[PDB]
């Protein structure tokens, strides 16, 4: 409940621009072609609106500043309010995918044909070698590595995505005394 | 390569509630397992696999687990509908290795077994054979030692006997044992006389005709 | 040649410490078990170099007003030459790893052998099917989603050392006149 | 499945600057290819792959590229090691074929042949066989047309033949039919001779033994 971040408010937006450029660009970087059933990521279209309302919370601490009334005065507690609301659906995409990967089939998150006739003989959610033999393959090692690295790019999603949201919180209860 | 072996068949099964069985195998197999039920005149149904979890939208009364080389399962309920076969299969290596199967029996309660003699006909000689069938009704078990003699000798490896199946009433086996003989050598034989013997009967019977 | 951003440099070193995170970060992430001859920036640990370069700068500037001597003051100069010639190595390797990924082999960059074991039986330089036939086989379409994943890794980490470059490079030209 | 053509061999090559061939394919090949150089007495070199590089580490005069199903290749310079055959492979869709092979003659001026005869010896028929000889040496080309009669009788089916190769001086080919012969055979028959021709000879000359 202490007060001392409200005079040095000039970073936290300020930052908060580039957070929405990383967010959009970790979004992007995730949409390579991998398979027919793309995760939930893809169906929800998530990280582009997120990445545009993020550097347009940004953008808004231009002019920190007195300068116009009822668009610099007026649209803080709507835009952060909203700010809030995408953080708070972010936590629940996150923990939703980061839960139902290591359990059996939940949905099905068909991915778009563009992509899918790339790479339509495979699939991303479960390999078995469907032979109790022949375990030391190339196919299940492989499976193993990219299933390692998706756990991971998630983790690191999830991570920043946490620390954006705390941020959030934080410049949110800056404003009102609950 | 891999070989299972099934525990007898024939099981004498009282109308109780103890039931068990088993399936071996030579080398050791992997922990996973599968049992499946199999039905004449349509096809089968699954039992149970793993040996740790149950049917999928079956209900399943029944307790089989087991490591290693030895496994038992057990039922107590007793259903008009769970007389089968059984079989157990394993997939430790390829290729896949099948059982042989093993079918529950009724307990039902022996029969006096009957006899018959029919000299072959006019019309079944003129075609070019002679067969003599001897007719085997009312008998329990299945299991049965019947041969054939001829002028008080013995013949081998002429003889083919298909069984019958079990009615839904009293669970009564027939046999009928038919050989084809030929022209010429009905022609030089005096006496024909089939024998049977059972449980049934203290002393062997048997029925000759006049030809 | 116009001095704008002496004044509000303030956010320019504030960004550099969570810069560094996220170069860590990226570092960290990268080092999943992939294949069998890792590329160039496995061996010569540079993602921690840059990571402490950038999170010592930031600590540097954490207080820019005069309060002690030879400390906060003598080592501005040191510290803007360590972290532009880390820059300049840093896409000095990009480069290198993104030229060499298209081309054939030129060195090797043995991985350690505690990753070893775990990742013996796939290459990641190249994969082919050895054989005309079979172009529409998992093994042979199946390698496009790394290949694919590591070539925005390696645009991305280029572009950001870039930025963070370029960035460092004005700060410094601010300091002294050429 | 894929089967591979090539160019007639024994292809005559005057000392002067031109030697080209083909290797053809029934089915359209793909684009790259291969060729080989394979010489006697030790392990075989390359030659060319992909009818677009150069060898590795080995100078190469030659010019071979092409596209479809005719490819060419031509060489100009002449050395004293390049007298050998040539194969043609593919790798389109396994499994593989091979080809045959071509090998490339020096242009050797004809040379006039010789003939001789051996009448079988004592040591020899009582070995229990008798062989006759007639040495042919001095010809060009390799091929020729030699066969036998006995008593002015022809007969087939009895000669076995082996070449020789060419010397590092001249280039002289050499032959000796040589035939088993049974001693019945051998009793019972009067006259054998051998006959040979050749472009060097005018007319079909014979030589006869007395037994
Ligand atoms: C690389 C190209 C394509 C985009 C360049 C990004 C800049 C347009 C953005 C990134 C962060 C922004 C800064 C974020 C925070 C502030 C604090 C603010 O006070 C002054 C503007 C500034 C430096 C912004 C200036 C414009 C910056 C550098
Ligand atoms: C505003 C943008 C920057 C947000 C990020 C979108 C990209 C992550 C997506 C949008 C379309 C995707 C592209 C769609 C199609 C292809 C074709 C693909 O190559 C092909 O399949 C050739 C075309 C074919 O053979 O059909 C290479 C990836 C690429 C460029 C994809 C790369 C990733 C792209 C650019
Ligand atoms: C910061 C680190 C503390 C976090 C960020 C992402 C985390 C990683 C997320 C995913 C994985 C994958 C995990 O490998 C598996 O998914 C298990 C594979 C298997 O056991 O077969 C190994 C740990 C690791 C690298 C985690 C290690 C700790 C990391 C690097
Ligand atoms: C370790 C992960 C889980 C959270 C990372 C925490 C940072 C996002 C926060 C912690 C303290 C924050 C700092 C608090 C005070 C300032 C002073 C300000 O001037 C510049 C930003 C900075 C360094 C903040 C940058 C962002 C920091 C490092
Ligand atoms: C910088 C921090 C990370 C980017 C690096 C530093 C050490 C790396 C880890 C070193 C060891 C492992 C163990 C590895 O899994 C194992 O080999 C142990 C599991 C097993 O073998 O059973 C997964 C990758 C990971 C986390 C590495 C990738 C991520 C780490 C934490
Ligand atoms: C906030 C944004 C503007 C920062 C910049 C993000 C994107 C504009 C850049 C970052 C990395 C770039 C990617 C780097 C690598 C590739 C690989 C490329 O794959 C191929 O074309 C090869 C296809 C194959 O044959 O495998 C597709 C485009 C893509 C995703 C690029 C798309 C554009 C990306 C995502």
């Amino acid at each position: 409940t202490q007060s001392f971040f409200m005079r040095e408010s000039k970073t936290l937006g300020a930052v908060q621009i580039m957070n929405g450029l990383f967010h959009i660009a970790l979004g992007g970087l995730l949409m390579i072609p991998a398979g027919i059933y793309a995760p939930i990521c893809v169906t929800v279209w998530y990280p582009l609106w997120g990445g545009i309302m993020y550097i347009i919370s940004g953008s808004l601490l231009a002019a920190t500043e007195k300068n116009s009334r009822k668009c610099l005065v007026k649209g803080k507690m709507i835009m952060n309010s909203l700010s809030l609301f995408a953080a708070i659906s972010g936590m629940i995409l996150s923990i939703m995918d980061i839960l139902n990967i290591k359990i059996s089939h939940f949905l099905k998150m068909e991915s778009l044909n563009f992509i899918r006739a790339h790479t339509p003989y495979i699939n991303i959610y479960n390999c078995e070698p469907a032979n109790p033999s022949e375990k030391n393959s190339p196919s299940t090692q492989y499976c193993y590595s990219i299933q390692s690295l998706f756990l991971g790019i998630l983790s690191v999603m999830l991570i920043f995505a946490f620390f954006q949201e705390l941020v959030i919180a934080g410049i949110v209860e800056n404003e009102w005394k609950r | 390569e891999i070989v299972l072996t099934q525990s007898p068949a024939t099981l004498s099964l009282s109308p109780g509630e103890r039931a068990t069985l088993s399936c071996r195998a030579s080398q050791s197999v992997s922990s996973y397992l599968a049992w499946y039920q199999q039905k004449p005149g349509q096809a089968p149904r699954l039992l149970i696999y793993d040996a740790s979890n149950r049917a999928t939208g079956i209900p399943a009364r029944f307790s089989g687990s087991g490591s290693g080389t030895d496994f038992t399962l057990t039922i107590s309920s007793l259903e008009p509908e769970d007389f089968a076969v059984y079989y157990c299969q394993q997939r430790s290596n390829w290729p896949i290795t099948f059982g042989q199967g093993t079918r529950l029996e009724i307990k039902r309660t022996v029969a006096a077994p009957s006899v018959f003699i029919f000299p072959p006909s006019d019309e079944q000689l003129k075609s070019g054979t002679a067969s003599v069938v001897c007719l085997l009704n009312n008998f329990y078990p299945r299991e049965a030692k019947v041969q054939w003699k001829v002028d008080n000798a013995l013949q081998s490896g002429n003889s083919q006997e298909s069984v019958t199946e079990q009615d839904s009433k009293d669970s009564t086996y027939s046999l009928s044992s038919t050989l084809t003989l030929s022209k010429a050598d009905y022609e030089k034989h005096k006496v024909y006389a089939c024998e049977v013997t059972h449980q049934g009967l203290s002393s062997p019977v048997t029925k000759s005709f006049n030809r």
